[PDB]
């Protein structure tokens, strides 16, 4: 699974800052799941 | 994960939950 540096989770945001994405919020919200994945790491408070 | 791509009779008006793997009910 992935965890992020500053600069990546930066670049990643500003992808739904980009003219692509915009628009398809001015029509319907959007969902932006950002997590490196660790939704399939069940019990990760146990984990870490 | 993908219920949609794969599959492209009655629940009762008061029913309890329970929790997927995925937190979900």
């Amino acid at each position: 699974v992935r965890t992020f540096s500053q600069q990546e989770m930066a670049f990643n945001l500003l992808g739904l800052m980009a003219p692509a994405i915009v628009n398809l919020c001015q029509s319907d919200p959007v969902f932006a799941d950002l997590n490196g994945g660790l939704q399939f790491i069940p019990d990760l408070k146990g984990l870490m | 994960m993908n219920e949609s791509q794969i599959m492209q009779e009655t629940i009762p008006f008061l029913h309890l939950r329970k929790k997927d793997e995925f937190g979900n009910w």
